[PDB]
This record gives C-alpha cells, structure tokens and sequence, in this order.
C-alpha cells in the first residue's frame, strides 16, 4: 500500500479478500492514490521535525 | 487498510465507468441522400437530406459519479481523521 | 440522352392510364393526352431548378436601359464581363431605389427587374460589343413540344416523373378517378422528392453555411 | 468453347490458381478438371472449385516449384431428363450443346481419358497415397508387402 | 451475378400480377410490363447510392473547358493526377465564385456544375494526356434494357427489389388494385429499408464523425 | 442439418397456402412456388448477419490493386497474415483519401471498396503467395437452388422462417388474400424476433462496450 | 414423463381444430398437422431457454482447432477440466481478436463463434483425450419426431403449450380463421407468459445483481 | 506515476471529444425554392423558402465534459496533496 | 508548446463558430400579400399581410 | 472415355470398376490403387487386429 | 513523463499499459501537462533555496 508500482498494485488486488471481503477488484484501472504514502511521510516528516 | 483498498477500489471503477462515459457517439439510419462517408464535423456544415431525423446524438443516461465522488471524499477524510494528519 | 419523342411519352400516358395506343393526335383522346403532356412538363419544370434548365445566357435584345430575356422562370444574378477577364456580379437593388439614380450609358453596377422577362442595368451599355459582355444566370422555361415527331427535351431519366404527372392529370381529366389520381400523386411526389433531395445544385463537401462576400 | 491446359509452379498450400485459360464451367458444383503434379495426375478433391474461373489448393504442402498442371475433363453426364409435359429450354438446349461442344474440344487438345499420362505401377507404400487414384495401377510388390499384413478366413494364424 | 434478362424478369412481373409468361413484347400487357420494368429499374436506381452505380471514371468529351459526362444521377468529387503518383482533390465552387476567375489552360484547382452532366474545371486541360489525368466520382445510372434477350446490367440479388417495385406499378397500372399496389409497396420498401441499413459504402469500423482536413 | 430439399420447401409452402402437392415444377403453381421461395430465401438472408452466412473467406481474383469477392452482401473486416503468425487488421479508409496515395506493390495497410464486389488494397499484392494471405470477413448471400433435387444450403431449424416468408409472398401474389398474407407475415415477424433477440454474434458475458483498441 | 407420440400430438391438433383423428398419416390434412406439430415445436423451443433443452455437452467432433457442436441453438460458456478437478471458464474474443494470435496446439484459453455451430478454441488440443476435457454450454434444438410411433423428447406438461401452438398456426393454415387463431394464439401466450415467469434458471434467492469475478 | 498518466489521459480524450462537440451544423430538408447555394448567414438576410422548417440546425447532445473537469480537478489536487507542494 | 498549440486551435475554432451563431435570420413563406421587397425592419412598422 | 477409339492397338489400362464379379477372369487388366485401397480397407490384419461386429 | 516533447508523449505512451492498465491510450491528441515537470521544478527550486 505504500509504494506506489503495478507489482504494488498487484500485490493489493490478492489481499482485498482478505482485507476488505468478498468484492470485485478485477478493474482494468490500476491507479493506486498514495493515500498511505502521503499518511506515512507527513507523519515520518513531523517525527523527523520533532 | 481495508480504507486505503477501499478507496483505491473506488477510484478504479470510476475510473473504468468514465472512460465508457465521456465519449460522443451519433446515430446515422438508413436513408436516400445522407451516406456514411459524408456525416463529418466542420463549421458551418449544412447536410444535404431528406429528414431531419437522419443523423441524431446519443442521449446518455444519469451518472451516479457524484455518489462515488462523495465515498471517496468521506473514505480520505476518514483516514486522515484516524491517522490524525489533520 | 434526349431521344423520347412527343408521340412515345402520349403512348406511355395513355397505357398507363389505360387506354389503347395511338399513332397521331388526330383523335381526342390524343388530343387531351398531349396538352395534359403539356401541362405535365411544364409542372415539373416549376417543380424544382432542374439541372437541364439552370444555364447562363445573354439577353436576346436591349431596350436603352432594359434587357429582354424572353421567357425564363426566375433570373438569379448578372454578371458583366468575359471568360477571358472574369464576371463581375451586380447588386440586385429595388425598383424604387434604381429610379432614384440618373440612367445613363456605362459600365453596369446594378440592376433590377422590369414587369415580365425584362431586367433593368444601370449604368448600361449602348453597343453590342458591350450589351454581350453581361451574363444572366436564369432557370429556362421547359420547351414544349408540338408535333408527334418532336424530340422533347429532357433527358430520358425524368420522362417517367413527366408520365407520372401527366398520369396523375389525365385521372383527373381523362377518368375521373380519385383513387387513380391520389395513386399516380403518390409515386410522383415520392420520386420528385428522392429526386430533390439527391441531385442538388452543389456538392455535400461544398455546402457550408458561410460564403466570402468581401472585406469592405 | 476453346480450352488451354494452364502450367504452374506452387510451394506449399493454401493457394491458388488462375484457370481462366482453361475455361471450366460456370457451376463450380461441377469439377471440370484434372490436375498433375509433377506430370502425374492426382485426386482433385483438395482442389476447391471457388470460382469459374479460380481453383484453390487445400492439400499436402507441395515441395518447391511443383509443376502443377490443370487441364479440362467435362464429366460424361446428363443435365437434366425432360418429363411430360415440361416446356422446352433453349438455355438447356445450349448447356447440352456446350458441353458436347467442350468434350470434343478437349477430345481435340489432349486425348480422351486414358492418355492423360502413362498409366505405369506406382511403387509407393500403402496408406493416403493411393486413396481416390483413378489411374496408375499398383505394384505387385506393394500389393504383395500389404497382403502378407492380412489376415485370412480360413486356417488364419493370429498374431499379436 | 449479372446473369438476369429483361425476358426474364418481365416474365417474372407478369407470373407475380396473374399474367402469363411471354416469349416476346408482342401484346399489350407485354409492352406495358417492359415500360413498367424500365420504370421500376430507374426507381431502384434512383432509390440509393448502390455499390453498383457508383464508380469513378473520366470524361465521355471535353469542351474547351466543359468536361462532359454525359449521363449520370451526381457528381461528387473531382480528383486530378494517376494512381502511380496519386490523385489531389479539387476544391468545389459555386458558379458565380467560379466565373468570378480568368479561365485559362493548366492544372486544375477548382470545379462547378454547368448545366446537365457537366463539369467546368479551372484551369482546364487543353491536351488528351491531361484531360485523361481527371478523375470524377459519380454515381452512375442504371442502364435499361431494351429488347428481350438484353442481359440487366443489375446483380441478380436485386432482382427481386426491383420485381417488387414493378409488381407494385404494374398493381396501379393494368389491375388497377391499390390493395394489390399497397401489399408490393410494402414487401418493397421493407427490403429496400434492410438493404439500405446493412449495406452501406463505409465499414462500422471506419464510421466516424472526424476527418482529417490537412491543417491549412 | 442441410437435408431439406427445394420440391419439399415448395410443397410445404404449397400445402400451408392451401394448393396440392407438386412432384415437379412442370406447372405454373409450381414455378411460381419455386420463385417466391427463391426470393423469400434472399429476403432471410437479407434479414439478419447469420451464422450461416458469415464467414472468412479469400478473394477469388485480384486485379492489381483490386480484389474481387463474388457475391457478398457486405464486407466487414480485412486481415492480413497467416493462422501461424497471426492476423492484423487493415485499415478502412474512404475512395477519396485512398486515391490520395500512390497505388505501389508491397504488404497491405489501408482498404477501401471499389464499385461492386471489389475491395482495394493499397500496397497490393503481386504473386499468388501474398494475395492468399488476406483475409476478408464478409457476409456471402444465400445460395438459391434451381432444380427439384438441390439441397438447400440452409440449416433445417430456419426452413420454418424461410416457408412462413414464402407463404407471405404466396398470399400476396398467388391467393391475392390480404389477411392471410398479414397472419403469416405476423408469424415470421414474431418468429424472426425471437431468432435474432436470441441468437447473436457474441456471448452475454462477452457483450460489453469498451474495446480496446491499442495505445498509440 | 416422456410418453407423448407424435400420432397422438397429431390427433390432439386434428380433434381440437375439428378433424377426425388418423391412424398413420396418410391424408393431406394428417400430412399438414405433422409438419404444423414439427414447426410448433420448433417455435416452442425458440420462445424459451427451457431446462430440458439446457445443458453442457462435448463437442461431436474435431477439426484441428475448431470443435463442431451439432445443430444447437445458442453456445453460452466453455470450460476447461473435468469433474474430479474442477472447471476453468474460458474468455469470449470475437473473431478479429481472436484471428490475431497464433493458433498452437495446447490448453484452451480463448474461444470464439466460426460459422454455423462451431467454436474455434486457441490454443486447441490435438489428441482425444485433452479434446474431451472441454465443456461447452449449449442450448440444445428440440428432437423433431420423423414417423407416427416417434416419441417426443419433450415432457408431457409441455405438450399442451405445443398443442395450443399447433392449433394456432393450424387455425391460419387450414381453417383460415383469424379469430380463431387469435383465440389459440392468446391462450399459447398466457400459458407461455406464466410458464416463462414461474420457471427460471435461478432462484429468487440466487436472484442477484452481484456476481463475484475475482480480484484480477 | 499513474495518477500522472491519468491525466494525460483524460486530457486529451476530452480534446478529442471537445474538437467534435463544439463546431456549429444546419440540416436542409429538400424543397422546391432554396436551394443549398442561397443557405448561407447575413445580418438580417431572410430566406425566400416554401415551408418554415426546410432549413434546421442540429441540436447537440448533453455534453458529459463536467464529470471530466472535475476528474481532472481530483486528479491534479491528489497529485500536488501526495507530492507536498501545497 | 502543445498547450499554446491547442490553446490557438480552440481560438481560432470558436471564433470560426461564432461568426456563424451571431447574424439573425428571418424566413418568409410564399403568400398572395407580403412581398420579399416589402419585409423591412422599422421602428412600429404594421406589416400588412394574410 | 473408358476404352479410347480407331484402329489401334488394345493395350491395357487400369479399370476403377468397385470390387465384386467384374474381378474374374480379366487376366490382362490391371486394377487401380483406389480400388484396391477400398477392398483392403474392410480387411483384419494378421497381427494387432480389432475385430468388429 | 518529466519531459514534453512528441517523441517523449510517444514513449510515455509505450507504458501505459503496464502503469495505469489494459485502459485505451490511443487519442490522436499528444497533450502533456507538465504536471511531472512544474512538480519537479517546483521542489527543486525550494530545495536550493534552502
């Protein structure tokens, strides 16, 4: 969820089982946001900081 | 976790549903003047029919992309309100 | 081309209709068939700005400021000038505003219409080495034949909306049948429509809704 | 009408052959022809009659420059059989006069029937080879090599 | 194939209104379904744009700058050049924008309409190997038949449109029946309707509403 | 199967329109049966893109750059290639930008169709080996049989479509009876619905509207 | 169960249309109800997917990469394996995608329709043994009876529906009675209607708009 | 990466939409007086026809390009919120 | 660069556009009483017609 | 077809009659491989063969 | 993707299958953003200012 690749993504698509159930994640779109990059970085960046 | 996958799920298949739903497409029945090869867009072009009816764009339906614009948005504020990057 | 005769197109009228075929208009079914031919070629060539009766002529005589064109359906522009330099068009201007001006001889600059056949240029020429230098774009009156051996002329692939008229016409005169004639309409408006919607006048490439006038 | 045997080399299948020259049939029903590969007749069912005027190869890969060679046999049968009371057919009438026509043309350019090659005994070993050959009599050491793996209906000494 | 004869299919709109089979166009009902036959061949004609109208050829005659065409249903594009070097695409113009211009000898840039079945061209080519060099996409007219062993220049797949549309004219004509007439309009029109929508001159695949206009 | 002869659709259609039986079409209900089946068999065909007359075929001639296809309703896609290598789709392009482009020998990248039955394919062909390599995924007309003992090249579960189209025609041209010429052809609309709502080209699941087309 | 015969199917259509019932089909109207039984069956089994004509089946035979299935009406899915291991779904690719890939012996992939009742499998299997791990599921045609003594592969809840139908189409053919064909046709739509709404291929709590296809 | 690719993506298939939906188009019904030749704009001009509906412009569709700018819109603002560049 | 390339095209095609949507039009059918030489705009101008 | 025509010699050529009575006492015409193919195709083999019927 | 130029929007397009997925990539705009390149500029220019 971190890093940001397609063997990333593809990585993701084989625990959201389970992770988040029984859903549909067959999507020929393999965005990943780097919601979770962003969180850890501000987060390491403020720890840094401090 | 399962926020972050539930968002990356989100954002795919809209991605996927607003690739089908941008696209223009017209409707072209059959007729006695009006071939395909001569249905082309230009300024100011006058088509030489015999009904008016020939030639029609597609009329696409409602789009539920506002629903999915709202999860996604109350799925990232969800995550930041628990990581507590706000 | 134009190889159908006066006599030929009464003869397919009248099978059409139903009656026995002729060999002169000596009779008066013969008689009634060809004016009702007559009257037939004439409602089609008002029908629409055939391509076999839009041309550009000269004007057949000259009165001082008035040019005869003798009997043509609807004079579109005028033109002054030679293939060899170019045409210039003229300025179509009303009755009222090309009395206004003084009418003196020259070069033309505008014109208008004169009760029948007739259109009036000013300035205009006054020898006929000028007079022929003007070009007038009309639609032509459909020539009507006389005589059984006349050659009508109209390219053979519309005598059929001719016979489909004239059919038409003679249920009305010739039969009195309503039925006959509203069937004869039918196909008659139906192949003047696909006919009018396919051969038109320019090119589906060359019809844009914006035309250069100039920059003046 | 006039025929004219077509001479061409061909590598592999699958494809096809211009016999305008030959002028078969216009009914691409009927196989008006024979084809010689290598200057021996063979079966012409893998040639595909797909036009009047186009044969098609659907075979074995032939080997490098095969000189096939297509030639015109009209078929020695019947059109069709007039009843009672059928209306006469000029265009049936024409058909059978053709076709006698077409017979005694090719009569005339190549012979008639036997003297398409020289019918010689054919050492070749038995399976698909042989399968549809309408000419070319085996040899008796083939025939002998295949009999001798036969069995027979009296006093037969199974093997295997 | 184009394997039909005009015999034939007169036979065949005899046989479909209730007539008997003819050997040759001796009697009255003969005569009128040939004429019916023609008729019917020019509708179908007029009907589409088929495969087997349009073409592109070159000029029948030239005048000196009036290229004749002799008969044709339209004209659509006029193309200059060979197929070993390609062929440019003339620029269509009105008649008065294209008398407004010198007309002189040369290579051709732009084209109008004069009269029936005529092209001028400017420049115009004033030697055969440049008047050969002038292509125009047209859409032909059907060619009619005119005796009894004369071999319809039409596929045979189409020859039941057309029997179609003959039996409905014939129903007008000799039975006068417009139920009869009705019933054939409808059998025509429905096959008409499905040819038009399946056999179009562009694949799916290449119906697009973009073309490439070369950035001027 | 294909085990349906032309004497047993013609006596079907005979026996269901109410005429006897026939053993051979030496009469004139027969002959006039065996038409309408003919033409009712090319009415199916142009109904729908059936399975058994979709097909991938090769051409049967070449001209230079031109390669004829016989008789197909339409042309869908042209490939090029082998089933070893593979096969890559030509692109389709309108007569007028394919005449743009000089007509040389070598490996095919755009098509276009030329008059009737003609596909032109631009770089051509020029031995047999390369010609044998195009592909062209086409719809072929329905093959009309012509004597009593042919079979039907038609499946066996479609000669009920093909019988209520004929018997349609045979109300309308042989018993002239309105309502049951609009009973049967209710029943083959009803039937050719269904047919064609049931039976298509692709899988339920397969049905979706993106294709992908390859970046570029 | 399945008991019904086709003499008795035929003598219930003779009684309910008003004819006496025949021993064997030896008259013109014992002939007319078989042939009207054979295609109300025919129709019957087009107007639904039913579960006595759903299954999944091997295929008959075997060219090098295309499997022959027979006459069956509709192909819906393939699949790869055997019972004791499981089966695998293949993709539906329509025929120019599938065309681009090289055809090469080995596991089934891919599959696509080729003409009439024919799925072409890529990569495809060579030997006997791989050829019968393919399952392909087909919507069978409905078993045409041939003589009087034929049992009808069709259970006998059903052959009423099939009897109102014959009636129906016997009611148009023999009687030449539109109301009562009406009559017949709304009762084989009623019963049709119900037996379509009751009876489905699903539950209504396997009824369900989500179907799980897996995290690719 | 991808959210950049993304972008560019949407971009240039709402360019290609927007080339098509935006240029102006009449329709001409066949009739016996106006002729295509005579159809074109004037300040005032007025059309000498037989029926008042001959000469009709073509009513476009509605355009789905807004689902698209705001696509876009989300697309860039995750980029600059995931890069830092506030 | 690609940017002030399309920025231009799109200029310069709505005002190609524009030229076109702005000139008003009037459409007159044929009558026994008004007359294309007598459809002028004035102001409280009556027209006199059928 | 079958046989030729004129004054020529009588040499023999390979009948493609099917096999049956036709097959007696010819003892100057050769058969052809097709009608010899045909014949033994319906005949069991003296090792490994699959009896049927 | 840093880079705008035809050649490089060619090559940008020669990944999208593997980074974003089996999407159409095929529009006969070349448009680039400069989205990559402004970012990419933006932290430089705050990091040698710093």
């Amino acid at each position: 969820l971190y890093s940001g690749t397609p063997e990333a993504v593809d990585h993701q698509r084989t625990q959201t089982i389970n992770t988040v159930g029984e859903v549909n994640n067959d999507w020929r779109h393999r965005l990943n946001t780097g919601k979770a990059y962003e969180c850890i970085e501000t987060v390491h960046g403020y720890l840094m900081g401090a | 976790m399962g926020l972050l996958h539930q968002l990356n799920i989100i954002t795919n298949q809209r991605c996927d549903n607003l690739e089908l739903a941008i696209d223009e497409m017209w409707t072209l029945v059959q007729n006695s003047s009006l071939n395909p090869d001569e249905v082309q867009v230009a300024p100011g072009k006058v088509f030489l029919v015999d009904s008016h009816d020939d030639l029609r764009p597609i009329q696409r339906g409602g789009n539920n992309f506002v629903v999915s614009y709202q999860e996604a948005g109350l799925l990232e504020s969800t995550i930041d309100r628990n990581t507590g990057t706000g | 081309p134009k190889t159908t005769t006066f006599i030929q197109l009464v003869n397919k009228c009248l099978e059409n209709i139903g009656e026995r075929p002729v060999i002169s208009f000596n009779n008066s079914v013969a008689r009634k068939a060809a004016d009702t031919v007559r009257d037939a070629i004439t409602d089609v060539s008002y029908s629409y700005d055939w391509s076999w009766l839009t041309t550009s002529i000269i004007a057949n005589s000259w009165i001082n400021e008035r040019a005869d064109l003798g009997d043509v359906q609807s004079v579109k522009h005028v033109s002054y000038g030679s293939s060899s330099d170019g045409y210039r068009e003229l300025t179509f201007t009303d009755e009222r505003t090309f009395d206004a001006a003084k009418i003196y001889p020259g070069v033309g600059q505008v014109f208008t219409f004169n009760e029948y056949g007739g259109v009036r240029i000013n300035p205009y020429p006054e020898t006929v080495e000028e007079q022929v230098k003007y070009k007038f774009y009309v639609v032509k009156e459909a020539t009507l034949p006389s005589v059984e051996i006349d050659v009508i002329n109209i390219p053979d692939r519309f005598i059929q909306l001719i016979t489909y008229n004239a059919c038409t016409q003679l249920s009305i005169s010739h039969l009195d049948d309503a039925q006959a004639s509203q069937m004869w309409n039918s196909k008659y408006i139906d192949q003047l429509s696909r006919l009018r919607a396919r051969e038109r006048n320019t090119t589906q490439s060359g019809a844009n809704m914006f035309k250069f006038r100039g920059t003046r | 009408m006039a025929t004219s045997n077509v001479v061409v080399s061909r590598t592999g299948t699958g494809w096809t052959v211009d016999v305008t020259a030959c002028n078969l049939l216009s009914d691409t029903g009927i196989k008006d022809f024979i084809v010689l590969h290598n200057a021996i007749v063979v079966s012409n069912v893998t040639y595909a009659k797909t036009t009047a005027t186009t044969l098609t190869y659907t075979g074995a890969a032939l080997p490098s420059n095969t000189p096939v060679e297509i030639r015109r046999k009209t078929p020695n049968s019947i059109i069709q059989l007039v009843t009672y009371g059928q209306k006469l057919s000029s265009n049936l009438w024409n058909s059978e006069i053709d076709r006698n026509i077409r017979w005694r043309e090719e009569v005339d350019l190549n012979g008639a029937g036997l003297v398409a090659s020289t019918p010689t005994p054919q050492n070749d070993a038995y399976g698909l080879v042989w399968a549809g050959d309408t000419f070319y009599p085996p040899t008796r050491k083939s025939v002998y090599d295949k009999i001798e793996t036969l069995a027979t209906k009296s006093g037969a000494v199974l093997t295997g």
